């Protein structure tokens, strides 16, 4: 129940009011300005704070009105384990990277759902197959339809002619 | 405003000459003239740098301070010293103060400008990357100076800058569309008869007819006040000819050193505590006010080449060291070079340029260029090794690095067109694509077989193989003999 | 922006330059030191200045800002009463600003004059701040909070390591959290004005504007702004720090700004001592960099990442500005300049350099690899001075590995790295480093049909950037993965790119090997 | 090596003593 900083003072592990904040989301950059306030109001966050954010990651767009350049829900969704994980010193739950498999095959990104399928598999000993399946789709979608790779750069032989551009 | 405002001497310390004004003092900068009569032969004009009360205000003479009574009637001139400037002013001499000094009757002015300009702001600034091919083999190739650039030339005391300058005249202030200004900033007055003599015989300067060229002298034997001031004064010329008239334009600035130890003098009679190595406080100051009027703006262009003087061989003295930031292409020359035989003495190591980039240059230039820096960088751990050690000691590839390295050393000489006296040859125009191609076969080994005192002293490829065909038959001749 | 009078102090006595002294008006009012005042040039315009000294007189010194020309004896002079304060935020960010505050053609205000944060209100560092440089980020490891001088001669890169990391954080900042991005603050005191121009164009060019605003104080602007230029470029830094964000603060240089300090202080009669600098010249630099810190948890957690550059002479580090910055920093980068011109660019001198809080400023995937290079640089240092060892092949690709002209990314940088220490270059010749790398990053050889057959792991794929920063590479998910596609890139580039180095001995051929070769310096 | 170094290391406290007598010399000059 109760916990301690880093020097030793009490710290507010109320989290309830603040989970609340990141529901009412609408663009996902709005749940990084609530984490901030947060921590500033000695209150750091939960392990259900991070998968409440990770939710908000999915559901909606990007950062909020105008589109900024080369988005990437995953790159700010991977972000955000990382801090959890190194620096704030709390071990994901399962919670936590269904999430982000969820973003792979709904933007489909189906190599990276190969690589996170593969982590959620090992030490958190979970295979959630709803996904699984709509991922090995996209997979399948690729190679049939044209191809899976960039495509114009995998065909043409190099071997000394290579553009430096 | 403040026009004919009468004042009187208050106190004269040398060049520096306080003022009393009875009905307030005037601005900063404003030049004033000493009405009494006195036993002179040439007039005196006072510039005013500081204010020390109300009525009081401490300036600096242009001219000699000689037979100056206190209570001396003194009376502004209306604003700072103005200069001539346009097209009347080509081709004639010119003082710090803008009088002409060459007899040649009254200049067709019909405008003048104050001296003391501000410097452009950022939104005036433009970039124009383009290579200004010099015709020599070391500045082209290692150091290119650019269009619009501001260049300096580093050395001590006769190590070849003002020999540089009189070859950038002939190689490209010649055969240039726009005019040219020179400010003789507190050198050799016997040097520069023989820059108007030289300009007369090749006709940049034209006394019939049209002329090129604008020359603005503030030598050795004037006092710290004009020397000081004369910088600004071609700088004023230079900058109508950008802005008003819109065109390319040329600066000479010989030596840029003596406009900072003209400050020094003035600035220690003025009673400022003195910084490092006993210059001025504001040292860096009086480089940025000078040295930022001096740049390409939307209106024009200024190309300005300046002469640096390394003073005592110190290049981390003050004077150089803050000019050094300023450029475009630092040109650096040491003394090693030039008594080991190497001219022009440029040491392409301590040089830089800003376009010697593979965006503004071509990649073969650079890539050619940083394998002659790659090259002579090995040479010199190289040459503490055989001194130690020895010749024979080397490894196989490491001893034709030495062989190339030599003749790098050696290529990079060049006999210049001015100094035909000096080295008692013809001079050298290196086209940019010779000295490009040059280089990069000697650093593929194609001119291994080629002797080494061939490169030493020519221009390109041709005037190599032809000295190594007269080496080929006079050593053919001594042997048979 | 237009200042705020209030009282009218006094009459202007003295100019000398950018520096002057007040009489008193009738009443002895008496400005509060520190305060900006305004000086009617003319009834329409003022002209700002900065309080240091009050004499016993009544008089007060003034540092002199803008409209220097104008400014004369027996000028009025009126009060603001106040500490100078600029604007600041996001809507200052894509734009070029003085000291005073006053945009550049071409937001709640903040204090100056702050406290830095105190010993409570700080944290260890732990957040990563990458270079993009392999040299740095791996050797001399930045954190975010940290103060990183960078020292050198004229003309060592020292300007474009510090842009080229502004640079850097785009790639990164474009895909995170607004909350962890970046932003950037370069303050330019007493450069070019040109030089301010082409790093505007050039972080334009690359969306740094976007992350970025330029402090500037420019040669032809005076000792005042000067002086001043790395004191409004932390605050506005600060409201970032305070406000729970991560900042970056580049001062180019600190070597002009103490020239400019010193001329006011020599201007107006402070006495001189080492160098003819004034007494506190060392708490110049001192509370400014201070001010750059990492917060606790209690205090947002945000950063201001300082880059202080200082300019030496002929590489002499004894120089008084020099030595003072570098008991503050925790350390420095080296660029020497032998190194410059003998080809390693940038010119880090990696044995004269040195980061006191590296270890734990890296990131976990970083921090594998790296501690491995210290033991294998080491030995190669020495064994160089005094038969090849395998430290001797794989230290000497380590070296070849480092050159390049714009930042790498993180991924593109670790992999390139990690294939190295387990030994992937060693039958690749050193003058080949660059095209192998530039073909692993750009291009890949197991896809260029034939012998692929990975499920997830490729280059082409950038977003396993931050899984890789997550998990590292010696990890069960990865390792497996990663070690066949340097199998796969190693033995095709051997068998059919590297064979073409025995055949190629013609004219034509030889020259475009070269060509080929030299632009792959660049692109890493 | 030793004995350059000692000169280095004069020359560096002499320059620094001379350097300081010029500059508050100046203003002993100047009250
Ligand atoms: N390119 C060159 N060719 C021949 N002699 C040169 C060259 N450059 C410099 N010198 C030598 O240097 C001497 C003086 O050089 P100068 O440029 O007048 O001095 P400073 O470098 O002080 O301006 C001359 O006597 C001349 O012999
Ligand atoms: N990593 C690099 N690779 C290649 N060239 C570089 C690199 N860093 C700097 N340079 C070049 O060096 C020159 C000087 O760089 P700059 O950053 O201005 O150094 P300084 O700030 O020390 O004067 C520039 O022309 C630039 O192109
Ligand atoms: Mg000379
Ligand atoms: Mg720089």
């Amino acid at each position: 129940a109760k916990k301690y900083d880093l020097f030793g003072y009490e710290v507010d592990t109320n989290t309830a009011p603040w989970i609340e904040k990141i529901k009412k989301c609408k663009y996902y950059d709005e749940a990084g300005e609530v984490l901030v306030n947060m921590n500033v109001s000695n209150c750091p966050p939960d392990i259900a704070t991070y998968n409440a954010t990770l939710q908000c990651i999915y559901q909606s767009p990007s950062k909020q009105s105008t589109p900024v350049d080369n988005e990437s829900k995953f790159c700010a969704m991977m972000d955000l384990l990382e801090e959890m994980q190194h620096r704030n010193r709390l071990k994901p739950n399962e919670e936590s990277w269904t999430w982000v498999m969820k973003e792979c095959v709904k933007s489909g990104q189906f190599r990276l759902g190969y690589c996170i399928q593969q982590v959620m598999e090992t030490e958190c000993k979970g295979c959630p197959a709803d996904l699984v399946k709509a991922n090995e789709a996209n997979a399948q979608k690729a190679k049939t339809e044209g191809k899976e790779h960039p495509g114009h750069l995998s065909q043409q032989a190099g071997l000394f002619d290579v553009k430096v551009e | 405003d403040h026009k004919g405002r009468v004042g009187h001497v208050s106190q004269v310390i040398g060049a520096v000459v306080d003022v009393h004004f009875a009905d307030g003092v005037p601005p900063v900068l404003t030049a004033l003239d000493v009405v009494d009569k006195l036993g002179r032969d040439e007039p005196l004009t006072l510039e005013i740098v500081q204010h020390l009360d109300a009525h009081t205000g401490r300036c600096i003479a242009m001219q000699t301070t000689d037979l100056l009574k206190l209570k001396a009637k003194v009376v502004s001139t209306g604003g700072n010293i103005s200069v001539p400037v346009g097209r009347e002013t080509l081709g004639r001499i010119f003082n710090v103060l803008g009088d002409a000094i060459d007899q040649r009757g009254p200049v067709g002015e019909k405008l003048r400008m104050p001296i003391h300009a501000v410097a452009p702001k950022l939104a005036d600034q433009a970039a124009e990357d383009a290579v200004l091919t010099t015709g020599i083999k070391v500045i082209d190739l290692i150091l290119p100076y650019c269009k619009g650039g501001k260049i300096g030339l580093f050395g001590g005391a006769g190590v070849g800058k003002t020999v540089i300058i009189m070859e950038l005249i002939n190689n490209v202030a010649k055969g240039h569309g726009g005019f040219s200004v020179f400010a003789g900033v507190g050198e050799r007055t016997r040097e520069g008869t023989d820059l108007y003599l030289e300009m007369m015989q090749s006709k940049v300067i034209d006394l019939k007819g049209e002329s090129k060229c604008v020359l603005v002298y503030g030598q050795m034997n004037e006092p710290p006040g004009a020397r000081a001031r004369v910088a600004q004064s071609a700088l004023t010329m230079a900058e109508y000819f950008r802005d008003v008239e819109g065109q390319d334009v040329l600066l000479f600035i010989d030596n840029i050193f003596r406009f900072t130890q003209a400050n020094s003098e003035v600035s220690a009679l003025l009673g400022r505590i003195p910084a490092a190595v006993g210059y001025q406080p504001t040292l860096a100051e009086d480089l940025g006010q000078l040295q930022e009027r001096i740049t390409s703006t939307t209106k024009g262009s200024i190309t300005s080449v300046q002469a640096v003087y390394v003073p005592a061989d110190d290049i981390t003295d003050p004077a150089p060291a803050t000019t050094f930031s300023h450029l475009d292409a630092t040109t650096v020359l040491d003394r090693a070079v030039a008594e080991s035989g190497i001219y022009p003495a440029v040491n392409p190591l301590e040089c830089a340029s800003r376009i010697m980039d593979p965006d503004v240059i071509s990649v073969d230039h650079y890539n050619v260029a940083q394998d002659v820096v790659q090259m002579l960088t090995k040479y010199r751990e190289l040459q503490d090794i055989i001194a130690v050690l020895g010749i024979d000691e080397l490894s196989e590839e490491d001893k034709l690095i030495v062989d190339r390295a030599r003749k790098l050393v050696k290529f990079l000489s060049q006999p210049f067109q001015v100094a035909e006296v000096f080295t008692g040859m013809t001079g050298h125009y290196v086209q940019l694509d010779d000295t490009i191609d040059s280089f990069s076969g000697l650093l593929m080994g194609t001119y291994d077989q080629v002797p080494e005192m061939a490169f030493y002293m020519v221009g390109g490829i041709n005037s190599v193989l032809e000295k190594a065909k007269k080496m080929a038959e006079e050593a053919a001749e001594l042997e048979k003999m | 922006s237009f200042f705020k009078t209030t009282e009218m102090i006094g009459y202007v006595h003295s100019i000398d330059g950018t520096i002057a002294t007040l009489i008193p008006a009738p009443g002895n009012p008496g400005v509060a030191y520190n305060t900006i005042i305004q000086i009617q040039v003319s009834p329409t315009t003022f002209a700002a200045g900065l309080v240091f000294n009050l004499e016993k007189d009544g008089r007060i010194g003034i540092i002199l800002m803008d409209n220097i020309t104008e400014v004369q004896s027996g000028q009025k002079v009126m009060a603001t009463g106040q500490l100078l304060h600029i604007p600041v935020g996001a809507g200052v960010l894509g734009k070029v600003v003085n000291p005073l505050g006053h945009e550049v053609p071409v937001s709640t205000l903040g204090k100056v004059d702050t406290g830095a944060p105190n010993i409570v209100s700080r944290s260890p560092v732990n957040y990563n701040l990458l270079t993009g440089f392999k040299a740095v980020d791996t050797m001399i490891p930045i954190g975010r909070g940290q103060r990183e001088l960078i020292v050198g001669d004229r003309q060592t890169g020292k300007t474009s390591i510090a842009v080229s990391t502004i640079i850097n954080q785009v790639r990164i900042n474009q895909q995170i959290l607004s909350k962890n991005a970046v932003i950037s603050i370069y303050v330019s005191i007493g450069q070019r004005c040109s030089n301010v121009a082409r790093i505007h164009r050039l972080l334009q060019s690359y969306g740094a504007l976007r992350y970025t605003t330029v402090m500037a104080a420019t040669a032809a602007e005076p000792a005042g702004l000067q002086y001043l230029a790395p004191y409004a470029g932390v605050t506005m830094g600060e409201y970032f720090m305070n406000r729970g964000r991560h900042c970056l603060c580049v001062y180019d240089d600190l070597s002009k700004q103490a020239v400019a300090y010193r001329q006011i202080s020599l201007l107006l009669r402070r006495p001189p001592g080492r160098e003819a600098y004034p007494g506190d010249v060392f708490y110049l630099h001192s509370r400014l960099l201070e001010r750059a810190a990492m917060l606790s948890p209690g205090k947002g957690g945000g950063s201001v990442t300082a880059l202080p550059i200082v300019e030496t002479l002929s590489n002499d580090v004894t120089a008084y500005i020099v030595t003072n910055v570098i008991s503050i920093t925790d350390g420095q980068i080296y660029l020497d300049t032998k190194l410059f011109t003998g080809g390693q660019r940038p010119a880090v001198n990696i044995g004269l350099s040195v980061s006191r809080v590296g270890s734990s400023a890296q990131n976990a995937a970083m921090k594998g690899v790296a501690g491995k290079l210290k033991g294998i640089l080491a030995e190669y240092r020495k064994l160089a001075a005094d038969v090849q060892t395998i430290p001797m092949i794989r230290g000497a690709r380590f070296v070849a590995l480092f050159n390049q002209k714009q930042p790498s990314y993180f991924m593109n940088a670790i992999v390139s790295l990690y294939a190295c220490l387990n030994g992937y270059l060693d039958d690749v010749k050193v003058q080949y480093v660059k095209f192998y790398e530039y073909l692993l990053v750009h291009r890949d050889l197991g896809i260029m049909y034939g012998t692929a057959k990975n499920k997830f792991f490729y280059m082409y794929v950038q977003e396993l950037n931050y899984l890789i920063r997550f998990f590292t590479l010696n990890s069960p998910i990865l390792h497996g993965e990663l070690e066949e596609m340097l199998k796969q890139h190693t033995h095709l580039f051997l068998q059919h790119y590297q064979s073409k180095m025995n055949a190629i001995k013609s004219e034509k051929d030889v020259k475009a090997l070269k060509n080929l070769l030299y632009s792959c310096k660049r692109a890493v | 090596q030793q004995r350059t170094s000692s000169l280095y290391n004069k020359t560096r406290q002499f320059g620094i003593t001379a350097a300081l007598i010029e500059i508050l010399s100046a203003m002993s000059s100047l009250e």
